[PDB]
């Protein structure tokens, strides 16, 4: 199971620290939208 | 020899069994160049891709990666070049075989 | 593995440039035949009656 | 299919530059013929 | 393995002092890159 | 399971173009029989006389 597991992510595309890094763009991207749409309705 | 007037018609018949043969292999020269087409539009997509998560580093002033990310994108750019530069001569190639079989 | 399928392309394309060849090689016997023999040795015979 | 598309637009008139200009000629000559047209009722 | 692996560092373009210069190089060719991308959006 | 459905998504998709191309690459048999035997050599035949 190590084994057949370890196979798994190296076709797949690996955990990497960018991605944590795309997460939190991702995630701020919606803090952004969602406090930009905030806004748009108060005005 | 046969009557060399049968020969004439038999022999021109032969011809066009070869001219379709220099045909499919010159077409089928096409399809390996296209075909690294878009593999190097996969390959620019992916450094797309990469400079598009190195434009989102743009934003934000996060240049490390912006940096990693194109960093990594010369590397996909690198083949995306190295396909670039099989896709530029396959170009001539086809190119001239087509003015070759246009001239035959 | 990079190199690898590198390798697997350039031989279809090889592959598909000696295809070419192989049809380029054999029109210079459609020549031979179609000119020499029959238009210098078939041509000449009649034309030389 | 990449090689039977292939061999299609190379019997057939493969496309060229000089047909969108003859398409912006065309469409030119219908631009210059509707104008040409809607000054004629005008007159 | 020692000759083994060894064989193989021959026949292909082995290790230079050159390369980490080029990797210096293309590293640097990228970070010029980068910041010449970087001002381009700002102007 | 998110991605085995998408994977059968563009199967049928994928499955829909190749019956275009099914039917696409059997019109050029139209052109040979119907321009080249039919237009060029049944026609040159029947002009010839």
């Amino acid at each position: 199971i190590l084994e057949l597991e370890a196979e798994r992510e190296l076709l797949n595309p690996p955990p990497s620290p960018l991605d944590k890094k795309f997460e939190q763009w991702e995630e701020q991207q919606a803090v952004e939208a969602t406090l930009a749409a905030m806004k748009a309705r108060r005005s | 020899q046969e009557a060399p007037e049968d020969l004439l018609e038999r022999l021109l018949g032969e011809m066009e069994l070869e001219l379709i043969e220099l045909r499919r292999a010159l077409a089928q020269t096409i399809a390996t160049f296209k075909s690294t087409e878009r593999q190097r539009d996969a390959q620019q997509l992916i450094a797309q891709r990469w400079y598009e998560k190195a434009q989102a580093a743009l934003d934000r002033g996060n240049e490390q990666l912006a940096r990693e990310a194109l960093g990594q994108r010369q590397s996909y750019q690198s083949h995306t070049e190295a396909l670039g530069k099989s896709l530029g001569e396959q170009r001539a190639l086809v190119e001239q075989v087509r003015g070759q079989l246009q001239k035959l | 593995e990079r190199k690898y399928l590198e390798l697997k392309s350039q031989k279809n394309l090889y592959l598909a440039r000696l295809k070419s060849a192989i049809a380029a090689q054999k029109i210079e016997e459609i020549a031979g035949n179609l000119d020499n023999a029959s238009a210098s040795s078939l041509f000449e015979r009649i034309e030389t009656k």
